[PDB]
Parts: structure tokens; sequence; C-alpha cells
């Protein structure tokens, strides 16, 4: 996450933290305590999922680690295209649930009007840098026309940009997956954007969440 | 010719290690792919990398 | 603190999700869909 | 009665 800061040790108890090898591979939203919601682009054989997590350095006494038992990328995904880069990952026991570990409501209505959005994540910074700590950074939702005139032919109705234009406040490597909150929902997930990181230019765009809502409900109850 | 491009991260925000030729170098060496795009100096492993560059 | 709670969508016609701060506000608002759906769902 | 009250996040939010 580019020009953002530290978030508060409380305020983001939904994000998960995707593990291959020992290392950070991508963010993902805890949506229910079985279910981590991520990006498909982020597919890899034997994931782990840390929940809890804060600081990626220290082991902290609230975390949880699960390996994923069921990787379900939507059917429909072109990674060609970025269509539908969204993927559910049920995890190997329900989540125990605290102050630190809590699932995020998922936005139902493509219609919802809030436009004050954040983004979170533990990717890399305006530096370069991986950092330890995950970052917070408010951004506000853009327009589908602005989106279409950002990226032309590229936007499809299952992607949602947003940025700052002051700032350019936006995700970069290692954020794919995670959350992009509005009105304490899920509103999309970390997908692509402009090369280099940074929408001052041009949003980042991400997996527009509403449109999943069946999908979702389908995958958990199966 | 494909291993003398420089390493593509590409537009996705993810957090691949993969393995590219580097031409100063001349041998391969790791990067941070961001999992689509990019081009195919762009190895998952550094014994496939140095097989083909 | 941000709770996953349920309270009646009179909308949806049906219990749905939201954030509570784990303190104040009113009685739609129910730590499980069940519970929420046995107090308002006919 | 209460089934029609709007959600409400608090003040701890």
């Amino acid at each position: 996450l580019v020009h953002g800061g530290p978030c508060d040790k409380t305020s983001h108890p939904y994000q998960a933290a995707l593990y291959t090898s020992g290392h950070l591979l991508c963010g993902g939203v805890l949506i229910h305590p079985l279910w981590v919601l991520t990006a498909a682009h982020c597919k890899k054989p034997n994931l782990q999922v840390f929940l809890g997590k804060h600081n990626l350095g220290q082991q902290e006494s609230s975390q949880e680690q699960s390996s994923v038992v069921r990787a379900v990328i939507h059917p429909d995904y072109d990674a060609a295209s970025h269509d539908q880069d969204i993927m559910l990952l049920r995890l190997a026991r329900p989540a125990k649930l605290s102050e630190l570990i809590q699932p995020l409501p998922l936005e139902r209505d493509c219609s919802a009007q809030t436009t004050s959005c954040h983004i979170l994540g533990w990717g890399k910074t305006a530096d370069g840098d991986f950092p330890d700590t995950i970052q917070c950074a408010y951004i506000h939702l853009v327009s589908r026309e602005e989106c279409e005139h950002a990226y032309p032919g590229q936007i499809t109705q299952n992607m949602l940009c947003a940025g700052d234009e002051k700032y350019g406040k936006d995700s970069c490597q290692g954020d794919s997956g995670g959350p992009l909150v509005c009105g304490d929902h899920l509103r999309g997930l970390v997908s692509w954007g402009n090369i280099p990181c940074g929408s001052k230019e041009k949003p980042g765009v991400y997996t527009n969440v509403c449109r999943y809502t069946n999908w979702i409900q389908k995958t958990i109850q199966a | 010719e494909v291993c003398s491009e420089q390493a593509e991260t590409g537009p996705c925000r993810a957090l691949f290690f993969r393995w590219y030729f580097d031409v100063t170098e001349g041998k391969c060496a790791p990067f941070v792919y961001g999992g689509c795009g990019g081009n195919r100096n762009n190895f998952d492993t550094e014994e496939y990398c140095m097989a083909v560059c | 603190a941000l709770f996953f709670r349920w309270y009646f969508d009179v909308t949806e016609g049906k219990c749905a999700p939201f954030v509570y701060g784990g303190c104040g506000g009113n009685r739609n608002n129910f730590d499980t869909e069940e519970y929420c759906m046995a107090v308002c769902g006919s | 009665e209460v089934c029609s009250e709007q959600a409400e996040t608090g003040p701890c939010r």
C-alpha cells in the first residue's frame, strides 16, 4: 500500500494474510468463520492463511494459522482480462473470533452510494519496502465512466475502481485479495491497477464484490 | 532475445517469487511478479530459468 | 470494536449482517442469524 | 417493532 500509514491494532479484524513457502503472497478477507475471500490471480497450491495478524515480523498471541482445504476460483475468471478476479478459500476449521478476528459483511447492493472507503494490507509501500505492520489508507470510489476512460476497453461490470488524486494512495504488490471497505462493508478486493502503483493518474481496479453475492452463498453452503 | 527483457511485475498486486535472467549478471535472479501479464523472462524455478537462458 | 452482528432488514424481509461497535445502539442486534430470525422472521 | 429500527453501530465503533 503506497502513501498510506499503519493501521490501528483493533481496526482490521477481517484482514487475512495468505502465505506460500513462508512468505506473504496476498491479502484476503474473512467473510465467515470458515471462508476467506481473495483474488483469483492469487491462486497457489498449499496456501497458508494467517488471521488476527498486525505485524508480520512478530509472532502474535492473537494470530491463528490454517491450511486451505478448498480453493474455489470463480468458474468465469479470465486471467488475461482480469475479469471475475475472485476466489474463496475454506479453512481447516472455523476461526475463533475475538476483537482481532472477526468477519466483515459483504456489500450486497451494487447501487450502494457510499464513496468514502479505505484499503489495507502488507504490500509494497511508496519506498518500495515491504512493511511488517499493516498499512491503511482512505480512498474514494471513482465513477464507472472515469474508470473506463482510465483503462479503455478493460473495465467490466465485475470491476470497481478507487483512488486518491491528492496523494495517489493505492494498493501495491502484496495487497491483492485484500479489502476495499466502504461503510463497514466489503465493497471490493484488490485486483490490479496502474504501473507503477499510485492512483494520482489512474485509480486502482478492484473486484466488484456485490456481483458475487449468490456465488459466494452457494459456495459456502455446498 | 527473451532473456534480455526487463523483469515485469505486471498490473496485478500479488507477490509471487519468480526468476528472470539478468543480462549484466549473466545468471538468473529473483523478482516480484504481480500474478498476471508481464513477459516470458519469468520462470518458476532458478534451474528452469538457466535451462532456457 | 468491530463485531459481526445481525439485524432484521425490512427491505430484504430477512436478517442481515452489520458491524456493531460493542456498546449502545438498539435491540435490533443479534449474535446469530438464527436468533435474529426467531425474533423477527415472522 | 424492534425489527423495524435501523441498525445502529453505536458509539464504540
